[PDB]
DNA sequence: CCGAGATCAGACGATATCGGGCACTTTCAGGGTGGTATGGCCGTAGGCGAGCACAAGGCTGACTTTTCCTCCCCTTGTGCTGCCTTCTGGGGGGGGCCCAGCTCCTCCCCATGCCAGGGTCTTTTCCCCCAGGCAGGAAAACAAG
DNA sequence: CTTGTTTTCCTGCCTGGGGGAAAAGACCCTGGCATGGGGAGGAGCTGGGCCCCCCCCAGAAGGCAGCACAAGGGGAGGAAAAGTCAGCCTTGTGCTCGCCTACGGCCATACCACCCTGAAAGTGCCCGATATCGTCTGATCTCGG
């Protein structure tokens, strides 16, 4: 008996939040998270090639901001650096 | 005598049909006797999962539909509303799946 | 954040700090994964998921339905420019095309 | 499904393929340039995840093998698991 | 009355020159102008390393030089030999630069 | 180098550069659409050199960050290094 | 073959089974790097690098050249099928483009 | 004070050129050319091998997973060759 | 502009199936402590990137002729669409079976980590041969009688 | 079909500049040794993929009428192309400066590793309530007269 991970437990917490009025399927949400999963990858991946390229062995938040620059398009690039710039901002302090 | 569409009406009315919906327009198990077809010169006795062969249908059908999509601008182009070999050629060509 | 608890909360995210923070180590990224890489990471994904979660329930709601299918997800992807366009060689089962007809197709 | 199951792809159904592709008109050849089409778009899916389901030492194929074969091409799949 | 080569023959011949050949036809100062004057709405006084400047100038010229292989591709599909910003339109929305 | 610097890729660059790809005819307004087209591409790969520019900590933009922004995209260009 | 010796000419490869093996260490592929695994990786790029060196090679005594520039390379790698395929989102620096006219843009009778 | 060293596959490459083609030189830009030819193999090769890895939950890379990248990358009768000598390389140096 | 006829749209009864919530657990994230090693900071140097005269000459910009290519209109017949009828086979349910994929326990051969040592790869000189340039000659397409 | 007219290839001579070999060094690969740990292998369980059977009715296949669109042909004009002629701005050379990137040395604090516990979430169970089907009209679109 083994048990699997993914992100259900936290994209139905964020629709509950955005929209707490509609539901979502089984089928959709498989999508939204094969959906999570490709970008974190994305991200991940360009945020190594980055390190390697400035010969660093540490992925700190600004390869992980420079990835989101090179990976999204220009207001959802926006948007997410800030996103990201906002929580690090809080959790640190 | 009865009544009668004139042509064109129906192929629209067929366009809009189709635009609007998500179901499957192959059958599946002409599909399946197909993949199960294609495998064999790979690999024999090979065991197929119904995730796996229902994956393949969802990605070839929107393989051809993009393609589709792509003949008929090459088919407007040459000032046509039939879409033509030559059409899926040429956008095959230039897409790069036959250079 | 000085009070000590979760990792997600400290940050004031939905999404899982400790287990994207796991996948960063365990996925060999690199050598070394800093601290706020993970909580980046996590605030990325959660706005990029609020961003098609809130387009996909604006579809539902314009169709009379109170629940997202994967048409209501392709609906918001291929609608929105900025996200066509991050998803541009993404294939969503099920989800169908936008409905387009060109307008030489059409009678005179 | 030893021989000859590319005529299961039906002329209704590739009829129906271009309809949602915003097709109008059709000439009498599609179907046979179709059908080569299909056929040389799934040779290359279904070598790429049996070469997957071979390396895992598997006689089954599995959804993972035909999405990692898809994504590899390109045409990264959503639903299907991952 | 001198002699006068007839339209479309100095087309062909240079065709068959500047496929034989390597060098880049763009000349360089222009472009890089060019290079700089993009980069500065990026980021102000940005320094390029020449070789970057050469890079950009390659990139360029092998992607112009592809386009125009669609473009013509187009041009002969529509029935025609000259090429018009349709073609080059068509060409790059299936390769998939403008959706 | 602030103000209209597009039109240095000349009528006669355009020319050869079409000539080089076997276009034997060329309409006039070509030359305003293929500007246009080499001034997105430049403005799409310059934008990934210089963000590469900036999280090296550096000022000049270097071979290398135009080698890995032209490799992004997926136009690889060996010549330069990497 | 046994022997105390480098690990290239242990396997009969020009290639540094070595630096291979160092590249593939420190690149942050695997926590664990086989032994066969650069021993396959310096032949397979032993023996790419001598089928495009032998096709550009011929290209070059196809130009009466003694030696190899880009256009060779481009010349081979475009004009083999199988190569073009493996390298057709490449671009060579200074290759130029394969000469080529349309049957349509010639002289007719 | 001294400057840092670069490597390149300059060494093999023209190893490799003298065994094939003999009395053929190779100018700079053609061995800078070949040198990034194979890095990029190289890269494309073991990222596959490390994707193929970890999709079976594998700690090491090996020659098995060299030779399924290299089924996975290249066209036929190039993967035939390819593997048939990357198999060959392994068995001698093993034997 | 006029009236039929087909087709889509809205709405209410209802029925099942699937989303959503509650409890057990079990397994992974978090707190505390140690240790070290990677990255930040200061200082130095010089390499290379930027800026400026100065040709000259090759290249580009503009004007003329005109030919031929694009564009439009006409007409035909052929191939495509639309509807009807037949019949087949795909979809669905129900059952049986055996193989293959997943899990677990042993342990053992393989990969890793660290030190000593040299042999292979890197950088600088240099020179001689191959490639570039150029002038004169022959050949070869090309177009107008 | 010829002759005249440009453009291109060929060949010999001159030259220069860059590639291949040699020399010194330094740095990383290899050999040796000890150690943990992942995976190879042998069982076991059982989930699911395969095979078979029976039924139906929904959809594909063939055909017929007929019509509208692809395609060939003719005419018109306008707009690129080819060829001169004038100027300009590219490029190559040379000279100057200083800014920025890379290297070296030092250290400090941030991340890995390890030890435990608890709480988050993963799975299973259950219930209700939304999406769909079905029938009935109502509105709208299409096409002949």
């Amino acid at each position: 008996r083994s048990r699997k991970e993914s992100y259900s437990v936290y994209v139905y917490k964020v629709l509950k939040q955005v929209h707490p009025d509609t539901g979502i399927s089984s089928k959709a949400m498989g999508i939204m998270n094969s959906f999570v999963n490709d970008i974190f990858e994305r991200i991940a991946g360009e945020a190594s090639r980055l390190a390697h390229y400035n010969k660093r062995s540490t992925i700190t938040s600004r390869e992980i901001q420079t990835a989101v620059r090179l990976l999204l398009p220009g207001e959802l690039a926006k948007h997410a650096v800030s996103e990201g710039t906002k929580a690090v901002t809080k959790y640190t302090s | 005598k009865p009544h009668r569409y004139r042509p064109g009406t129906v192929a629209l009315r067929e366009i809009r049909r189709y635009q609007k919906s998500t179901e499957l327009l192959i059958r599946k198990l002409p599909f399946q006797r197909l993949v199960r077809e294609i495998a064999q010169d790979f690999k024999t006795d090979l065991r197929f999962q119904s995730s796996a062969v229902m994956a393949l249908q969802e990605a070839s059908e929107a393989y051809l539909v993009g393609l589709f999509e792509d003949t008929n601008l090459c088919a407007i182009h040459a000032k046509r509303v039939t879409i033509m070999p030559k059409d899926i050629q040429l956008a095959r060509r230039i897409r790069g799946e036959r250079a | 954040r000085a009070k000590a608890k979760s990792r997600s909360s400290r940050a004031g995210l939905q999404f899982p700090v400790g287990r994207v923070h796991r996948l960063l180590r365990k996925g060999n990224y690199a050598e070394r994964v800093g601290a706020g890489a993970p909580v980046y990471m996590a605030a990325v994904l959660e706005y990029l998921t609020a961003e098609i979660l809130e387009l996909a329930g604006n579809a539902a709601r314009d169709n009379k339905k109170t629940r997202i299918i994967p048409r209501h997800l392709q609906l918001a992807i291929r609608n929105d420019e900025e996200l066509n366009k991050l998803l541009g060689k993404v294939t969503i089962a099920q989800g169908g095309v936008l409905p387009n007809i060109q307008a030489v197709l059409l009678p005179k | 499904v030893l021989r000859d199951n590319i005529q299961g792809i039906t002329k209704p159904a590739i009829r129906r393929l271009a309809r949602r592709g915003g097709v109008k008109r059709i000439s009498g050849l599609i179907y046979e340039e179709t059908r080569g089409v299909l056929k040389v778009f799934l040779e290359n899916v279904i070598r790429d995840a049996v070469t997957y389901t071979e390396h895992a030492k598997r006689k089954t194929v599995t959804a993972m093998d035909v999405v990692y074969a898809l994504k590899r091409q390109g045409r990264t799949l959503y639903g299907f698991g991952g």
